[PDB]
């Protein structure tokens, strides 16, 4: 468990906001992209915003998006959207939460 | 500031994080916060 | 030693802000996400600071 | 492959049915994911906190 990552969030998104998600990883030392989304929730099918980052030794393997949820994608109507999937894909990880 | 736990550390920041560091923030669910500052 | 945070604290932090400081150390074969964060109390310094004033007095 | 099986006490075939290059990857060895809120055994195995 030398690979390791921490991408830090808002403990809740703000509809309209500009959300800056930062990610750290360790351990690791050849250079790597990842990207950061935002996806509807539960089905994953709507990227409401995603962002492409460089992690790599000058960054120092860290780097941040700036992920929008613009309120006119959402759904909306009778019921809100009350859970988005923050997701991150690399070519060493994958992992996304509600 | 400060906090019970890095989770706890984390949750009381306001933030949440992914990693697979061997730690979750999902067990840090709390009630509303009424500390004054 | 670790560098201090030496950043200039900005107009976009005026009334309060939050450090939070961590590090992953993967000793032995397990990781732990290790964190600390401290409250921080801002003037309220306005970023336009409008004033106003009659000219006789 | 063993293009012809030794057969009724044939020779076998000898040396590795294997070998291998370093060579530069493609692909990302992918992470293991931490147990999370569940215990983590010394293996990396996982337990319930309980």
């Amino acid at each position: 468990q030398e690979q390791t990552y921490v991408i830090s969030a808002p403990k809740i998104f703000r509809v309209g906001a500009s959300e800056n998600i930062v990610i750290q990883v360790y351990g690791y030392t050849e250079a790597f992209d990842a990207t950061i989304s935002i996806k509807s929730y539960p089905d994953k099918k709507f990227s409401y915003s995603s962002g492409h980052v460089h992690l790599s030794s000058e960054n120092k393997f860290q780097n941040s998006a700036i992920l929008t949820i613009q309120p006119k994608q959402l759904p909306g109507g009778q019921n809100p959207v009350s859970y988005v999937y923050l997701e991150v894909v690399s070519k060493h990880f994958s992992k996304s939460k509600r | 500031g400060g906090g019970l736990n890095n989770a706890n550390v984390f949750h009381l920041a306001g933030l949440t994080f992914l990693t697979n560091a061997n730690a979750d923030d999902s067990q840090e669910n709390d009630e509303p916060c009424k500390e004054i500052l | 030693s670790y560098q201090s945070i030496n950043i200039p604290v900005t107009q976009n932090m005026v009334p309060s802000s939050r450090l939070l400081v961590y590090y992953i150390v993967t000793g032995e074969q397990t990781a732990e996400l290790v964190s600390d964060s401290v409250w921080l109390n801002i003037e309220e310094k306005c970023g336009n600071q409008l004033q106003v004033h009659l000219s006789p007095d | 492959s063993v293009a012809v099986y030794g057969q009724y006490g044939g020779q076998p075939c000898v040396g590795n049915a294997f070998e291998t290059q370093s060579c530069e990857p493609t692909r990302g060895c992918p992470t293991e994911e931490g147990c999370g809120e569940r215990f983590r055994c010394f293996s990396g195995q996982c337990i319930s906190k309980s």
